[PDB]
């Protein structure tokens, strides 16, 4: 479509919070029952400061609050707390222009659209809805995200889809596969990332096979003739070993981050969530090197390789 | 042929046997892979280069070929890995007065690189004097029509050539053949193969409550204990076939 | 935007000959064939002949043996259709049609009214 | 020479109704068939090519079908602007090309 230009652009300052014990997702598709299993994967470490920003969906009032572009690293845990579905999709890529392949995921009113193309994203991607007074229902009528789209590679469309709600997602790009994990919960908290545990079930894996280093969220805009803005949080995944507890029906009911604290190191060493009184040899302390020092002899002569590889006559 | 259509095929299952036994293909020359094995391989991408070529030039669609087609219109690489299919379409590309919609390039400065399309219609200068976009002495239009007719010779009839180029890499494998469906057998010791996972055991109905995203279930020692049938979403317990010491 | 412009209206006598023109403006003249279609008043369309610039050949309808001779000047992209032995039944509008891309007459000329009478 | 026959030669219909025009060939011309529209005093314009496609700029209400020997042009929603004479081409043999006998559509 055609981009909509906003004269004034602004972005709210970032804020910081603690991830508590969230970001745990099913590492594989293997059913397990009443077992504590250790997995070394890209997890979000427990109690790991996570950036968050507010998404403004209504203007009231000529200032465009644009979402910022955040690095992707090895994977992202994205959480959204909202009443109505304000957060609608994401854009991933390295340069976020037509030069390189870029991914765009969105969940509009009709269905879920996932497209890998050389998109030319607008400065301020816009998704606008208007209230149909006759129908007494909001209907989307504006979609201005990319000016151009050429050279598409992969296309995906999931099932057509339209007291707060917390929606957690994990985006992980490994081996040319862009794996997505999701979880949806009803949360009664008003502000802040909730403290609790909930495993993130895989949604879809996409063999897009592209490079991602940055991503940006997209929000919905409620057009009004003329305050409860949604919030979202972002954390970065790291290679960590977690001890996950599968219950009888086979869902992750609890998880221990190890290398978090000595008690957690004891738990995974013991492969147990409960530790009896005693002294347990958990790990090994080693002082890692600080600086490297090369000390070769102070010889500046050049070896006569040009007199052996460029000799006019080589011997018999 | 000078503007051959290229279509990229991915994210689907290709039943090469069905197309093989579909019509009367006068040429099914597969270089680098046997046709019967096409159903047993997964390909990264399948490129379907479609064009129309007269009968005598069909042999020029092959690696290591020389000629006007293979040099100015469509060049196959020496390391080509794929099939070339051609059938005499004299009932669709030949007309009584002459079908001139198909043009082949006849004059070019250099031979085409493998898998290159050059649709430039600029007048070719065969002499010292410049042409300046006007055809005349020592100035020839690069494209020449075929003019297929139903009364033309057998070797001068149009053949609809489709070249399938498989990108044999197997790492991002997205195009594969059909999938076997051998009837499931329960309560008997059988060699099972679920989604490429092979094993031997006795399959029984199970009451385990798999979660929808989960495919198979393992024991405490990470031995496969249950599986889900990809065809029918049902859970089967796998037990080892009975063994034990024979003492006398 | 390919536009085809023909000659003006022609009035002839029976037993004479006529020769109309069709100036091809825009596009590539060396690929698309120009076909002449006539339509007598009160009657449907009728095909006369085709000029093939790519093969430098001219074809005529079977119902008109030797009556139609089509030539063209590729330098000026002008197509001339010559009809010989005009009679009282040849009074028709002689359109020129460009059978481009998909062999269909996508672009039609303005049409010239050729009247043959005493 | 392939002969083309249309049916009905003369047809009448009202605005917004469904109109079916059948142009049957004498020999198997595959799918090579074009539908035209000639308003009086104007040159015919292409509507359908290959007996199923829609020419660029033509309203989507025009639809064509059929292959082999019998073809059919159908208008989903007839409009006052769509009252003219429709011809069918048979561009499978260029010696000679035969148009249809003419299907004149009149206001009922
Ligand atoms: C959260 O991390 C940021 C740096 O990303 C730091 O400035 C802030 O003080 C931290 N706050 C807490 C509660 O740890
Ligand atoms: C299009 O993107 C693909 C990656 O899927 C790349 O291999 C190809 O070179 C690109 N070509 C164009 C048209 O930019
Ligand atoms: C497992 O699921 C079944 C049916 O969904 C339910 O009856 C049972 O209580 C569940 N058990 C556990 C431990 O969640
Ligand atoms: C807690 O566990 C210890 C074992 O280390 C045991 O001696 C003690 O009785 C337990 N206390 C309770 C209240 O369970
Ligand atoms: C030999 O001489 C050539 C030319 O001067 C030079 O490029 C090359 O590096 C020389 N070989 C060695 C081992 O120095
Ligand atoms: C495959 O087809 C069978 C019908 O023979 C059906 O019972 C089964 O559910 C299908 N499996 C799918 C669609 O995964």
């Amino acid at each position: 479509s055609q981009c909509v230009n906003f004269t004034t652009r602004t972005q709210l300052p970032p804020a910081y919070t603690n991830s508590f014990t969230r970001g745990v997702y099913y590492p594989d598709k293997v059913f397990r029952s009443s077992v504590l299993h250790s997995t070394q994967d890209l997890f979000l470490p427990f109690f790991s400061n996570v950036t968050w920003f507010h998404a403004i969906h209504v203007s009231g009032g000529t200032k465009r609050f644009a979402n910022p572009v955040l690095p992707f690293n090895d994977g992202v845990y994205f959480a959204s707390t909202e009443k109505s579905n304000i957060i609608r999709g994401w854009i991933f890529g390295t340069t976020l222009d037509s030069k390189t392949q870029s991914l765009l995921i969105v969940n509009n009113a009709t269905n879920v659209v996932i497209k890998v193309c050389e998109f030319q994203f607008c400065n301020d991607p816009f998704l606008g809805v208007y209230y149909h007074k006759n129908n007494k229902s909001w209907m989307e009528s504006e979609f201005r995200v990319y000016s151009s789209a050429n050279n598409c590679t992969f296309e995906y469309v999931s099932q057509p889809f339209l007291f707060k709600n917390l929606r957690e997602f994990v985006f992980k790009n490994i081996d040319g596969y862009f794996k997505i994990y999701s979880k949806h919960t009803p949360i009664n908290l008003v502000r802040g990332l909730p403290q609790g545990f909930s495993a993130l079930e895989p949604l879809v894996d996409l063999p897009i096979g592209i490079n991602i280093t940055r991503f940006q969220t997209l929000h919905i805009s409620y057009l009004t003739p003329g305050a409860g803005a949604a919030a979202y949080y972002v954390g970065y995944l790291q290679p960590r070993t977690f001890l996950l507890k599968y219950n009888e029906n086979g869902t992750i009911t609890d998880a221990v981050d190890c290398a978090l604290d000595p008690l957690s190191e004891t738990k995974c060493t013991l492969k147990s969530f409960t530790v009896e009184k005693g002294i347990y040899q958990t790990s090994n302390f080693r002082v890692q090197p600080t600086e490297s020092i090369v000390r070769f002899p102070n010889i500046t002569n050049l070896c006569p390789f040009g007199e052996v590889f460029n000799a006019t006559r080589f011997a018999s | 042929v000078y503007a051959w259509n290229r279509k990229r095929i991915s994210n689907c299952v290709a039943d090469y046997s069905v197309l093989y036994n579909s019509a009367s293909f006068s040429t099914f020359k597969c270089y680098g892979v046997s046709p019967t094995k096409l159903n047993d391989l997964c390909f990264t991408n399948v490129y379907a280069d479609s064009f129309v070529i007269r009968g005598d030039e069909v042999r020029q669609i092959a690696p290591g070929q020389t000629g006007n087609i293979a040099d100015y219109n469509y060049k196959l690489p020496d390391d080509f890995t794929g099939c070339v299919i051609a059938w005499n379409s004299n009932n669709l590309d030949s007309k009584v007065g002459g079908n001139y919609n198909y043009l082949y390039r006849l004059f070019r400065k250099s031979n085409l690189k493998p898998f290159e399309r050059d649709i430039s219609t600029e007048i070719y200068q065969a002499g010292s004097t410049p042409c300046n976009g006007v055809k005349g002495f020592n100035c020839y239009f690069p494209l020449q029509s075929y003019g297929f007719q139903p009364t033309y010779g057998v070797g001068y009839q149009p053949y609809r050539v489709v070249v399938l180029s498989f990108e044999l890499l197997h790492a991002p494998a997205t195009v594969c053949g059909p999938k076997k469906s051998t009837n499931l057998v329960k309560n008997k010791c059988v060699n099972f193969n679920f989604n490429g996972l092979t094993g031997t055991g006795v399959l029984t109905e199970s009451n385990k409550k798999f979660l929808p995203f989960q495919q198979f279930g393992r024991d405490i020692a990470d031995t496969t204990d249950a599986v889900r049938d990809p065809q029918t979403l049902e859970i089967l317990d796998i037990t080892p076939c009975s063994f034990g010491g024979v003492s006398v | 935007q390919v536009q085809l412009v023909e000659s003006g209206a022609e009035v002839k006598k029976p037993g004479s000959s006529v020769k109309v023109s069709c100036k091809a403006s825009g596009g590539n003249f060396n690929m698309y064939t120009i076909s002449w279609v006539r339509q007598a008043p009160g009657r449907g369309l009728e095909w006369m002949g085709r000029f093939i610039p790519i093969a430098n050949k001219a074809n005529y309808a079977q119902n008109f043996p030797g009556r139609v001779t089509i030539t063209a000047d590729k330098s000026t992209s002008t197509v001339y259709m010559e009809l010989r032995s005009l009679t009282s039944d040849d009074t028709a509008v002689y359109y020129c049609a460009r059978s481009g891309s998909y062999d269909a007459f996508d672009v039609w000329g303005q049409g010239t009214m050729v009247t043959v009478s005493s | 020479a392939i002969r083309m026959t249309q049916s009905p030669s003369t047809l009448s219909a009202s605005v917004g109704d469904r109109v079916t025009i059948t142009c049957r060939a004498s020999q198997t011309i595959n799918s090579w068939l074009a539908w035209y529209q000639q308003k009086p005093g104007k040159a015919p314009k292409l509507l359908i090519y290959d007996a199923s496609n829609l020419e660029s700029g033509v309203p989507s209400r025009f639809s064509g079908s059929g292959s082999g020997t019998e073809f059919t042009l159908t208008i989903s929603s007839l409009q006052p602007d769509d009252f003219a004479t429709y011809y069918c081409q048979q561009y499978e043999s260029y010696s000679p090309i035969t148009f249809g006998q003419g299907t004149r559509l009149e206001i009922k």
